[PDB]
């Protein structure tokens, strides 16, 4: 028979209700067999049962009834296309009767990391050994077990693996029932599993140690590998007070007994929000106390928050279909950075955020940005939706979302949100529905909410303050080479009477609007620490006077204020909107600045024109302009130490200045940290280095011969990963040609470098002028083998074309760029992060035409 | 999650 299903989708029929899943791997041979027992029920009338399963030899199907234990065969229908299968069941099954479906099968675990997955390493005592695990998000779970693959088939669990004596068998319910066999090849089997979608079973089988202490009824435990278990308490002491911070405040505990973060014992691991099993890269989670730095604690608690709060978004209540991902990403990656600024507050994980949102808002206003809100037919178009702009976009709209209503406000949409909809499936909609269930009233709807999810980009709302009436506009941020409106929560600050700290909140809806100002006012700043997802564009006398205001008291505003000022005002020179001399006008105050968030941000923006300026031809015009920038940086940057002593802010800012005045040489800047480098490099390496100038004393020492064989040294030797990570940099910072082309050539096929290194080595290789062209080079010159070694659309293969690419700023580039990959295919030629470079270098020249004789008349 | 560089994009 032929298939009976011609749809992506499967059928609304069947519907599963209890999952049963017997397993025994053999993880020295990467296979296994396994048998799945699937409680289903009917709900409309078919002769078939529609799942999916994929990469299967397939023992027996049977089939059974209510209440009558016989089973009768039924022969299989597999289409491998959209990867469904088909039972031919024999009794046209009706709708309330629930049936029991039996699957038995032998497969493959998998040579890559995607579905089931299994590798090999080594021991601390250079001992062979073994595991195996699993990522199933999105759509990898049907290539285990034969099944309902689909996120709203939500139903229950029962696992049970056969594994080995010295081996750990775990999975997302706790174990029970281990019951050793006759051949030392013991079988466990773990609770039924609650009310969840396939895509986040897990289970995973390797030699590992816990760590636990059970809290609120609640055992939180890290488990990993044999030697690296000591480097585990600091995510076990931040997941209880993260889990005890989630539990209180979304009122709704972890509905579970056991929580269990492993941490797989690979490079190219798959993190994951698996129920009760979250799944990390080894060396994401290893903190030590002594040697790490503050980069490495940031992101471990950071990552271990997003996970957490994906436990309640993105587990209990999930989406209806992956065209809503950005529901669950987006609030996890929200809720991650608000758990840190209420628990973590000394983090200052602000900062992340904002510069996150700053990157955000630079890619989606281009022309390739997809609204969050996507229609998703596809499965490369659901690979797809696990993008910055779902992750980040998502998020911001939460936090303006926040900022609008009452913080309380937020919270009570959001609890009854989680409650209304738990163990079920969910739609955009229906998150913004329980959203207007208040205040108390129905005072506002959320089809406000309608413009930012279906439409793409984000309002430039341009100011015109005169006297004491505000005239606002809204327009479309576009990148000169019609739709939109939207419903702005707009915010506004400014003095009035006595230093009055007047602040309000309005809500543009329309093309033009106007505030009401109380009193007449100097100054006026909209958008209060970038709460808004948007760019606010003033007239010439109110950016003048803001800028006036910056250098008589630049504190009068926040961090997040003065930084927000900085970045939008950059990015409105580069498009046109404003000369770039006001710009660096704006920067002038910069001198009286003693909070990173505005200087690093700052630092990025005269970072980028100097670097832009660079693969040109101007190292004069670039190098009088980096000057200006550390004159007004000049006190700040002597007044540093090489320590890492402060608040996690405060070593940003350090690692910051210092990494600048190094870069492109200024004051005493160098040689303190060549200095070090020679103690450093004297002692074999046996000095510690403060880990907030450890990369910039490394790149200093690695621009002579010595010092650079000296880290190479240090590379192929030690284990601090973290550490070997900021010695790659430096290597990668050589002037020497010959020496970085050694190192993108060598890291190719993995010799002294990890192929997984690569990107960042292309990378780094490519920022500055010596390897500049030939980083691009070198990508050409390999395309076919750095096409074999990474999938054709992974985030690895965009990085490097868009790492290689994005200082071109000339015609003459822009047409080597395009006529390469026409060369190729279009199918190359069409693929979205090569359109999208391309984009890029086109608005490098825009930008190039539109400031770059401007420049020159300043010095 | 995705994690690796950049944060941005
Ligand atoms: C639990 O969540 C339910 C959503 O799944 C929610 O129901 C929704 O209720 C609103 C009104 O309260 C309905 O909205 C309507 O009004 C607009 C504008 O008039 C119309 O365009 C719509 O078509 C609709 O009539 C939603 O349609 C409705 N959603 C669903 C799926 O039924 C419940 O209220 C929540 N329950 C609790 C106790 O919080
Ligand atoms: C996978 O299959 C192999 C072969 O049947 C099993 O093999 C053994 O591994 C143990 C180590 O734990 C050795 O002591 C035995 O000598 C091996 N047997 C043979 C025949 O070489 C292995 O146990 C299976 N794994 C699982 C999890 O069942
Ligand atoms: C994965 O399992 C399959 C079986 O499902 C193995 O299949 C042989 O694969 C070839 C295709 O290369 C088929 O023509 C044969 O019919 C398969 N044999 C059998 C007995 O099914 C496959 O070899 C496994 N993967 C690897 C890497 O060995
Ligand atoms: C929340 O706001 C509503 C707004 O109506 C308050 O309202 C009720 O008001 C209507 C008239 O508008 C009365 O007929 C009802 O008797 C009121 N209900 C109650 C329970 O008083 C409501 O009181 C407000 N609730 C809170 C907690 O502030
Ligand atoms: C399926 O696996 C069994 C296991 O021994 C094997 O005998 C059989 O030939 C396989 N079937 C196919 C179609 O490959
Ligand atoms: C099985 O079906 C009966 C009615 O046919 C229903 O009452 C029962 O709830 C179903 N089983 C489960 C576990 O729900
Ligand atoms: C975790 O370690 C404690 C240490 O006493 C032990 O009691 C407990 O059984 C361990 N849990 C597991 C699942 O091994
Ligand atoms: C602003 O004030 C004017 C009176 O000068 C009034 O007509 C208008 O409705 C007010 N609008 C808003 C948005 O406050
Ligand atoms: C930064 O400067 C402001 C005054 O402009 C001052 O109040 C604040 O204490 C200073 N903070 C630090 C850390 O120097
Ligand atoms: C270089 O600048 C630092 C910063 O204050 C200073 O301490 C040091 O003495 C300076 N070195 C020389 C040789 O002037
Ligand atoms: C330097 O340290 C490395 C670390 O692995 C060691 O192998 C080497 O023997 C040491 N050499 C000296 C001279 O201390
Ligand atoms: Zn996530």
């Amino acid at each position: 028979k032929l298939f009976p299903w011609a749809q992506i989708r499967l059928p609304t029929a069947v519907v599963p209700l209890r999952y049963e899943l017997s397993l025994h791997p053999n993880l020295t041979s990467m296979t296994f067999r396994g048998s799945v027992t699937i409680s289903v029920q009917a709900l409309q009338v078919t002769w078939n049962i529609i799942l999916h399963s994929t990469g299967h030899n397939i023992s027996r199907v049977t089939f059974m009834s209510a209440v009558s234990s016989q089973e009768k065969q039924a022969e299989i229908l597999e289409y491998a296309y959209h990867g469904q299968i088909a039972i031919v069941a024999p009794e046209a099954l009706l709708a309330g009767h629930n049936y029991t479906l039996k699957i038995e099968y032998s497969a493959n675990i998998s040579s890559s990391y995607y579905g089931f997955y299994g590798f090999s390493y080594t021991d601390e005592s250079n001992e062979k050994k073994y595991f195996a695990a699993t990522q199933f998000e999105p759509l990898a779970a049907r290539s285990a077990f034969p099944c309902f693959d689909e996120p709203a088939f939500k139903a229950t669990f029962i696992i049970k693996i056969i594994r080995d004596e010295q081996y750990t068998a775990l999975s997302n319910m706790p174990k029970k029932s281990s019951v050793v066999l006759d051949d030392g090849l013991v079988q466990d089997e773990f609770s039924e599993s609650v009310k969840m979608s396939t895509y986040l079973v897990a289970f995973i089988v390797g030699e590992m140690k816990n760590l636990s202490q059970d809290v609120n009824g609640t055992l939180v435990s890290i488990y990993a590998v044999p030697e690296k278990i000591g480097q585990v308490h600091y995510a076990l002491e931040t997941t209880v007070k993260l889990l005890e911070f989630f539990q209180n405040y979304f009122e709704i505990q972890y509905p579970l007994k056991k929580l269990d973060l492993v941490a797989i014992p690979d490079f190219e691991a798959g993190a994951m929000e698996n129920w009760g099993l979250l799944t990390f890269r080894e060396e994401t989670l290893l903190y030590d106390s002594n040697t790490s730095s503050m980069a490495d604690r940031k992101l471990v608690t950071k990552i271990i928050a997003h996970e957490l709060a994906h436990q309640w978004f993105g587990n209990l209540v999930t989406m209806k279909w992956w065209n809503d991902l950005w529901l669950n990403e987006g609030f996890a990656t929200f809720m991650e950075y608000f758990s840190l600024e209420k628990i973590f507050k000394e983090l200052s994980s602000y900062e992340d955020f904002l510069d996150a949102r700053f990157k955000t808002m630079k890619k989606d206003s281009l022309n390739s940005s997809h609204p969050i809100s996507s229609s998703v037919q596809s499965s490369e178009q659901i690979e797809e939706m696990f993008d910055s702009l779902s992750y980040f976009k998502g998020s911001s709209l939460l936090l303006m979302l926040k900022t609008y209503l009452s913080e309380d406000v937020f919270q009570h949409a959001v609890v009854l949100y989680l409650h209304n909809h738990s163990y079920a499936s969910i739609q955009s909609d229906d998150l913004w529905d329980s959203f207007n269930e208040v205040t108390n009233q129905t005072l506002d709807v959320k089809r406000m909410m309608k413009t930012w999810t279906l439409q793409k980009g984000f309002p430039l709302v341009t100011v015109q303050k005169k006297g004491k009436e505000l005239f606002i506009q809204q327009e479309r941020f576009f990148l000169n080479m019609t739709s939109y409106l939207w419903h702005i929560p707009l915010s506004y600050v400014t003095e009035g009477r006595n230093y009055s700290k007047y602040q309000s909140v309005s809500l543009l809806d329309k093309k033009s609007g106007v505030i009401n100002l109380t009193e007449e006012v100097l100054w006026v700043k909209v958008n209060i620490n970038m709460n808004g997802y948007y760019i606010v564009h003033y007239a010439d006398d109110d950016w003048e006077a803001l800028i006036h205001q910056l250098k008589i008291n630049p504190y009068v505003l926040s961090d997040k204020d003065r930084a927000n000022l900085i970045n939008n005002i950059f990015e409105l020179a580069g498009l046109g909107k404003v000369p770039l001399k006001r710009a660096f006008d704006l920067i002038n105050y910069l001198g009286n600045e003693n909070h990173t968030a505005p200087i690093t941000e700052a630092l990025f923006q005269t970072d980028l024109i100097y670097n832009l300026l660079e693969k040109l031809g101007y190292m004069d015009l670039a190098s009088r302009l980096v000057t200006r920038v550390f004159k007004l940086l000049q006190n700040q940057i002597q007044q540093q130490t090489w320590t890492d002593e402060g608040t996690p802010s405060m070593r940003e800012l350090r690692s910051a200045l210092l990494e600048f005045a190094c870069t492109h040489n200024l004051g005493n800047c160098s040689t303190t940290a060549m200095k070090l480098f020679d103690d450093w490099m004297a002692s074999n390496g046996t000095q510690s280095l403060p880990t907030d100038v450890m990369t910039t004393v490394f790149k200093v020492g690695a621009k002579t011969d010595k010092g650079w064989s000296f880290l190479l040294g240090k590379y192929i030797s030690i284990g601090s990963e973290a550490e070997k990570n900021k010695i790659l940099e430096a290597l990668a910072s050589s002037e020497d040609v010959r020496k970085l082309y050694w190192l993108m050539k060598s890291s190719l096929n993995g010799d002294n470098f990890r192929t997984q290194k690569l990107s960042f080595i292309i990378r780094t290789v490519g920022r500055h002028f010596p390897g500049h062209l030939l980083a691009w080079d070198f990508v050409k010159e390999n395309w076919n083998k750095l096409v074999q070694k990474f999938p054709l659309g992974s985030y690895t293969i965009q990085n490097i074309v868009a790492g290689s690419t994005y200082l071109f700023s000339t015609k003459t580039h822009l047409s080597e760029v395009q006529a390469f990959f026409e060369n190729q295919s279009e199918a190359t030629f069409r693929l979205r992060c090569v359109q999208e470079a391309l984009e890029v270098i086109q608005l490098n020249i825009q930008w190039m035409e539109k400031n770059l004789k401007s420049l020159t008349w300043w010095l | 999650x995705k994690h690796h560089a950049f944060s941005f994009k």
